[PDB]
């Protein structure tokens, strides 16, 4: 009758060898990148104020995420076995906690900055566990599901209910993406609008340092969640969807997704590698 | 997992009913990675189509299927 498979086949295979390429890149950057941060932090400089703490906690995050990425591309080979359940907990508690201290950077620069609130090394590391751990149950929906089944990471969607996949997109959308944007957004736009007015000499530096966090914020993990949301719409049947379309939306998915992942080879050089303190002269400036 | 790593090509939205048994000429196992249990069936008009795993008359046509060839 009408029952005919929408297959998916050759998308995948198209999508195979950019996706391995992209996986490499970021594995290599990543890695490189975020452990560089951490050696130069540890031992060019050993915690000296919070941003260290949060620093070396990102970098972790995001060597934790990178690390997880050969083995999912030894995983698109051959389709060896491997815990699934393990290295997609890692995967999404690694990208969690990425966006979290990702935020708790602009909020500990945005109570330093205008309410003059100072935190110590202790109380970062404090905050840094309770992110940690607030980042493993906020993970626990998506690896919680996930088992090996015919050598294979399965999610039984059949035992589930039909609300499940949407309400995963649906904390997924604003909790990877609407809360820390809206967050670091509303912070670095207060810091700016301070330093701005500021006395600093040479304010104007520190500003650009931001808005280029939030820029290339956007610029990589919007077209994910964008299609992340017209995926959503296809499930919520708020709109209608052909074969083409589901293949045309699963390509965009992949494709975008493996964009999102660079990110954390930019995290480097946008708080650690970005050069010297502009920040502490305008510290030292507002202490009066 | 996530959707960069999936090996799962086949999406069923509806189910083949009831014949017949004889026009097929083979027949595919659904991937672990789609998490929904179907089957997939070759006919000899080389169409494709999506049969429920869990009906009477499929047990019976992967029967004559498997020892036929
Ligand atoms: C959906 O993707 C599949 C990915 O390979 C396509 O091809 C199928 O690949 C299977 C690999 O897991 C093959 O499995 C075979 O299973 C038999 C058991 O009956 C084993 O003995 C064989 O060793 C094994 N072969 C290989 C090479 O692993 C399937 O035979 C194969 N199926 C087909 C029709 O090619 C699917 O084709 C694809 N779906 C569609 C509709 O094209």
């Amino acid at each position: 009758e009408d029952a005919t498979p929408c297959v998916f086949t050759d998308v995948l295979n198209q999508s195979k060898p950019v996706t391995l390429f992209l996986y490499g890149v970021v594995f290599l950057f990543g890695s490189i990148g975020n452990f560089l941060v951490i050696f130069t932090i540890t031992w060019r400089r050993r915690i000296q104020c919070s941003g260290d703490v949060y620093f070396i906690n990102l970098a972790a995050a995001d060597l934790l995420f990178v690390c997880t990425l050969p083995l999912w591309m030894q995983y698109l080979l051959d389709h060896a076995s491997v815990p699934c359940t393990l290295l997609t907990a890692c995967f999404y508690v690694a990208m969690f906690a990425s966006l979290c201290f990702i935020t708790e950077i602009a909020l500990d620069r945005y109570y330093a900055i205008v309410y003059m609130r100072y935190r110590p090394v202790k109380q970062a590391c404090l905050f840094s566990i309770f992110w940690w751990i607030f980042a493993v149950i906020i993970a626990i929906p998506h690896f919680m599901v996930v088992t090996k089944k015919d050598n294979q990471c399965m999610t039984d969607y059949d035992y589930l209910e039909v609300s499940y996949p949407i309400i995963l997109n649906v904390e997924l959308m604003l909790g990877a993406f609407v809360i820390p944007l809206s967050v670091i957004s509303y912070c670095y736009y207060r810091i700016s609008r301070i330093v701005a007015v500021s006395q600093s000499r040479h304010k104007g530096r520190i500003v650009r340092v931001l808005i280029a966090v939030v820029l290339v914020f956007i610029i990589f993990w919007l077209p994910y969640h964008l299609t992340l949301f017209v995926d959503t719409l296809k499930l919520l049947k708020w709109i209608s969807s052909s074969c083409e379309f589901e293949r045309s939306l699963k390509r965009a998915l992949i494709l975008t997704e493996s964009l999102a992942f660079c990110h954390c080879c930019l995290n480097p050089l946008l708080y650690v590698f970005v050069g010297t303190k502009f920040r502490q002269e305008l510290h030292c400036l507002l202490a009066e | 997992q996530h959707h960069g790593v999936t090996k799962c090509n086949i999406t069923c939205s509806k189910m083949t009913s009831k014949i017949p048994v004889a026009l097929l000429i083979h027949y595919q196992q659904n991937q672990a990675s789609c998490g929904k249990r179907a089957i997939i069936l070759e006919t000899r008009q080389h169409r494709l189509f999506c049969a429920d795993p869990k009906e009477q008359w499929v047990k019976d046509a992967m029967q004559h299927l498997d020892r036929q060839a």
